[PDB]
């Protein structure tokens, strides 16, 4: 829980801080619709409050963090992730063998369901029908494709 | 008679290790109690485990912790589970020459032949797990197979 | 096995180590295989299927075949441990099947010889072997039997050491008929003798000087008896003399027994001693004239009674050996030819005719007693005299002449029958001067060779006679294992607990020679003028039917097949009689006067009738008696010769032929004898080696002792304390006992490999344990990141801040 790491809280004081310059420290209405200028996408009304009601009220960077009490619940950290992929991968990278990582995640550990199975194919990685797991631990935080 | 906490607790470790692999949800697949039954440090052989609950193919029955735990004890009464003692005399009863050594080729064959015959790939994994050399034919000694056997994978 | 099972030699008295192993690997399941009754080969082998009430289901093996055979005719097969097995004393099962399939697996492997106890049984090969070399010689000279594998020359030598040792006389009884090859063996025992004599350290052989004299022996002491075309019927004793440093000293030969009665009568089959049809053939007429008699021997009522010749034999060649080895022994022609005379003689004396007026007997013919008054050189008017009306005395001599038809013929078949006996004694003196060497003479091993036990579909007084002396022999042999496995439980200080093994035999032989036994009341009933095979047979009846469990009776058999009219259990098994004639059989009267008259002119004559009126069977006694006084003085050993087969064939084997010989043998009497006591016997260490995996122990199998370990292996198997008993240096075990022991062996060791197979199917899983708990970690890793991912990638915030920092 606590999980949200300095490593992870730091980089969400330069995340809420490019943001703000809002009276003081408050991700506002204006502090948003702002930032999707020099964002490159668009922005809309209702939902830009939507993103609101997920606080009490008003965002200074505390309740910022308090609202990724969702984020930190699983986020094993960074390596860790590529480690337990790679005890699949007798093969040195290019990585594992579908077939294997299907009956791997939807019959045996705390079995997928063959929903959440399809939620992961319709990204993963694939080729030669194997998968790319290096490029799927990148996906988990992501720097894009 | 009936088990400590400390047993059930590591049972129970045994056990939930193992419903994991076949999906956890609390039952463990009969075709895997003497598997399970070795992790517990037992060494039971296919006539004790199907006598006690052991399915051959998987999907047959299943097992939660509870029932588990008795067929484990009924196991753990019987005490000819083997010593050094025993196995030191069978040795010998192929030693030709008295001298402690066996010709790999009929130890092997021994073991795939006799008893409840043993694979190909099984004989080779706990020969070269054991780090048990043969000489120009100055063979196998026997009891530095027993040994290192009897001691596990796990040494120190 | 021993010294090196690969050496050449030993190719026919070893089998090599890996061969061996081999043999004794073979599969096998005490709870299953056995021994089964085959109407063809005696017993074979077999496996049990099912069992209900008395009657169990079986299936052979060599030939498939589910037969279904009574409990107790199962037997139990001993384990491999046991084949090719050297001495049949050893094996754990000691029944009939299992001797026979001991003694035959081996001869079928090209071995011969085989012990039984104290018996070296050597069967025969019919071809020559290696087995006799002055190179093997060596590899036995000085061994202890046990040091070698079976070999005529251990029991020889042995028997060489024994003498030198103790320095008490050595006799060797060998038995075997026809094609047992009995002839050999002693020849080859006696020149064993002869190398070893000469070994220590330092015209004709010993072997030869001996084996030239058995043609003429044989042309008078054999003949072709029912069922064996020459058969010797007298025994002969070779004695081969030894001075002080066992040094061959000289030989001789005393002989006993001679069947006189065959010299006046044959039964059908059957016929006079050999030299009779040999003289009576063309190969010497002039011979045939100096006797006075015509080549056809049919027309002398003293030798055409049985068969006139035998298939296989011929009698002119014999005739022809027999008179060459009579020169060889070195004996004037002259007397050459009395010997042949003598032998003419008998012929006529058979011829003679006579009739009576009232009841004084008389002549009829006259040229038959001057033939035979002359053969003899004596005067027939005189010899008539004698026999038809002679005179004794008081202080004055009356006539005796008592005489009537059936006293004279019976008068004279004596004297035919005298004079063929002291012919025999005489003929054998010879051979002795013969072989007497200048030497002087300490000690002597001897060789005995007699008529064994027989059983014919019909047997009258002579086969009772000769199993007679075969049961007094066993019993020789009987007393002498009873001694020696005393000394032997003593030796292991274990509890002897047994009466004199020959008193096993002593019921018989009581019921042949005690007063008021059967050859006294056949005596006795000799006596009365008007005694018949019916009141003789009665007085038989009265004096022991129901009265002795020894004497039983027959029953009448088919039509023709002879009469029974009592049988008596020998050890040999049960044998029936027929009492007709015995009474004439047994009459053999001396008769004094023709004696003092036969005490004059030709040379032998003289010589001969020179060195009451009783019986043949007081007689057989009293040399049966002699006999007996003599192997008793000497220590004995016990060679059996046996026939294979019928058809002179290697390898073959007779079931029935081999047990019959190995009942009448005395070898399956001496196993009776083993059964009764503790047969098997292994060293501590022999067992501890064997057995420990029985009841294992951490201590080091070098510290452990031998005893203590069988001891412990013992109780812990909770035998019966009856089944065996521990001593110095060995435990001794009954019946079966090992066989148990070998089967929990198997069963122990074939549960202690699926053990180990287990403590390796242990580790193999063990250690893929933690490589289990490793992936467990990994794939919990997995499955909830991915899932927590499935979440975020559509909670916005979560795509703002991915895009919110790479532009930091
Ligand atoms: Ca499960």
């Amino acid at each position: 829980r606590v999980k949200l790491s300095q490593r992870q809280m730091q980089e969400l004081k330069e995340a809420f801080t490019m943001i703000d310059q809002d009276r003081d420290g408050f991700i506002g209405m204006e502090d948003l619709k702002d930032m999707f200028s020099s964002l490159g996408r668009v922005p809309p009304d209702d939902e830009l409050n939507a993103m609101l009601k997920e606080c009490p009220g008003q965002l200074n960077f505390t309740a910022f963090l308090t609202l990724f009490g969702e984020k930190v619940s699983g986020t094993d950290p960074e390596d860790a992730l590529r480690n337990a992929f790679s005890m699949f991968d007798e093969d040195g990278q290019g990585f594992i063998p579908e077939d294997y990582l299907k009956d791997l995640l939807e019959n045996m550990g705390d079995n997928f369901s063959k929903e959440e199975i399809k939620n992961v194919w319709k990204d993963a990685p694939l080729k030669n029908k194997q998968f790319n797991y290096n490029k799927m631990v990148d996906i988990k935080g992501k720097a894009e494709d | 008679s009936q088990l400590t906490k400390d047993e059930i607790e590591e049972v129970r470790e045994v056990f939930d290790l193992f419903d994991f692999w076949d999906g956890r949800d609390g039952d463990v697949d009969a075709a895997k109690v003497g598997d399970l039954l070795r992790c517990l440090g037992m060494n039971p052989t296919e006539a004790q485990v199907h006598q006690h609950g052991g399915t051959k193919k998987m999907g047959e029955k299943a097992y939660k912790l509870e029932e588990i735990l008795p067929i484990y004890e009924e196991m753990s009464s019987k005490d000819t589970g083997t010593a050094a003692d025993e196995f030191m005399e069978a040795f010998k009863t192929f030693d030709r020459e008295g001298q402690g050594l066996i010709s790999s080729a009929e130890i092997r064959n021994v073991l795939k032949m006799l008893g409840e015959r043993i694979t190909e790939d099984q004989c080779n994994d706990i020969f070269t797990f054991c780090d048990i050399r043969e000489d120009i034919d100055g063979n196998i000694k026997y009891e530095d197979l027993m040994k290192k056997v009897m001691a596990g994978p796990f040494p120190d | 096995m021993t010294m090196d099972f690969s050496d050449p030699d030993m190719e026919f008295l070893c089998l090599t180590r890996q061969k061996l192993m081999e043999a004794t690997s073979i599969p096998f399941d005490g709870k299953k295989n056995c021994w089964v009754p085959d109407p063809d080969f005696g017993f074979v082998g077999a496996e049990i299927q099912s069992t209900k009430g008395d009657e169990v289901t079986v299936k052979t093996d060599k030939t498939q075949e589910t037969r279904v055979v009574k409990k107790d005719d199962i037997g139990q097969r001993n384990p491999p441990k046991f084949e090719m097995n050297m001495d049949m004393a050893n094996l754990t099962f000691l029944n009939e099947a299992s001797i026979l399939h001991n003694l035959r697996s081996r001869y079928e492997s090209g071995f011969i010889y085989t012990y039984s106890g104290l018996f070296c049984i050597a069967i025969n090969p019919y071809r020559r072997l290696p087995i006799y070399t002055q190179g093997l010689v060596d590899k036995y000279r000085g061994k202890r039997r046990a040091e070698m594998p079976p070999h005529l020359f251990s029991i020889a030598d042995n028997a060489y050491q024994y003498m030198l040792q103790d320095r008490e006389n050595q006799s060797m009884l060998i038995t075997g008929e026809s094609g047992a090859g009995k002839t050999e063996n002693t020849k080859k025992v006696i020149q064993y003798f002869a190398l070893v004599a000469a070994s220590l350290a330092g015209k004709g052989t010993l072997e030869d000087q001996i084996v030239q004299c058995n043609p003429v022996l044989e042309a008078y002491g054999n003949a072709k008896t029912t069922r064996n075309n020459n058969s010797s019927r007298f025994g002969k004793f070779i004695r081969i003399h030894f001075g002080t440093q066992g040094k061959i000293a000289g030989a001789d030969i005393e002989t006993y027994l001679l069947e006189k009665s065959r010299v006046t009568y044959q039964q059908s089959a059957e016929r006079n001693y050999h030299i009779f049809y040999q003289l009576l053939s063309p190969a010497f007429p002039e011979n045939i004239e100096k006797i006075l008699a015509v080549p056809d021997p049919g027309l002398y009522g003293f030798i055409n009674q049985g068969t006139l010749t035998v298939d296989g034999i011929d009698d002119e060649e014999e005739m022809g050996l027999t008179d060459t080895a009579f020169d060889v022994l070195g004996f004037t022609d002259e007397e050459k030819l009395s010997m042949y005379k003598c032998t003419g003689c008998i012929l006529h004396l058979g011829e003679m005719k006579w009739k009576q007026r009232g009841e004084q007997a008389e002549a009829d013919g006259t040229a038959e007693a001057e033939k035979v008054a002359f053969l003899l050189g004596v005067n027939a008017g005189d010899l008539l005299k004698c026999l038809l009306k002679p005179k004794i005395k008081v202080g004055t001599e009356y006539v005796t002449q008592g005489r009537n038809k059936d006293q004279v013929t019976n008068s004279i078949a004596a004297l035919a029958k005298s004079l063929y006996d002291r012919m025999f004694n005489w003929l054998v003196r010879r051979v002795n001067q013969t072989l007497d060497t200048k030497a002087k003479r300490q000690f002597f091993i001897g060789v005995l060779d007699i008529a064994g036990f027989e059983i014919f579909d019909f047997n009258s007084f002579e086969q009772l006679c000769i199993n007679y002396t075969n049961e007094r022999l066993q019993q020789f042999f009987n007393h002498h294992m009873f001694v020696l496995e005393q000394e032997e439980y003593k030796k292991e200080g274990i509890v002897w607990e047994f009466i004199d093994f020959g008193l096993d035999l002593q019921a018989c032989i009581e019921l042949i020679e005690k007063p008021m036994g059967i050859l006294s009341i056949l005596e006795e009933e000799c006596m009365f003028p008007k005694a018949s095979d019916t009141s003789f047979k009665n007085k038989l009846y009265d004096n022991h039917l129901g009265k002795n469990p020894m004497f039983g009776k027959p029953k009448p058999p088919k039509a023709g097949c002879a009469e029974a009219h009592f049988c008596l259990h020998h050890y040999a098994g049960s044998v029936s009689y027929s009492i007709a004639g015995w009474l004439d059989k047994n009459k053999d009267p001396i008769n004094e006067n023709v004696v003092e008259l036969l005490q004059n002119s030709k040379e032998p004559i003289v010589k001969m009738l020179f060195t009451a009126f009783q019986t043949i069977s007081s007689v057989h006694k009293e040399s049966l008696n002699k006999l007996m006084k003599n192997l008793y003085s000497t220590h004995p050993h016990f060679v059996r010769c046996i026939i294979p087969n019928e058809l002179k064939t290697p390898g073959l084997i007779d079931a029935a032929l081999v047990l019959h010989q190995l009942r009448c043998n005395g070898v399956l009497e001496g196993i009776r004898i083993c059964r009764k006591g503790f047969p098997n016997r292994i060293i501590y260490s022999e067992f501890k080696q064997r057995y420990s995996i029985l009841a294992p122990n951490a201590v080091p199998s070098g510290f452990a002792d031998g005893k203590v370990v069988t001891d412990k292996a013992l109780s812990a198997l909770q035998l019966d304390p009856n089944e065996y008993r521990l001593g110095n240096t060995k435990v001794f075990f009954k019946a079966g006992v090992l066989g148990m022991l070998e089967d929990m062996r198997d069963e122990r060791l074939s549960k202690i490999i699926s053990m180990f197979q287990a403590h390796i199917r242990g580790y193999l899983m063990r250690k893929a344990y933690k490589k289990l708990q490793d992936q467990r970690i990994g794939l919990t890793l997995i499955q909830r990141n991915v899932r927590k991912w499935l979440v975020l990638r559509n909670w916005e915030w979560w795509r703002l801040f991915n895009k919110v920092k790479p532009l930091l």
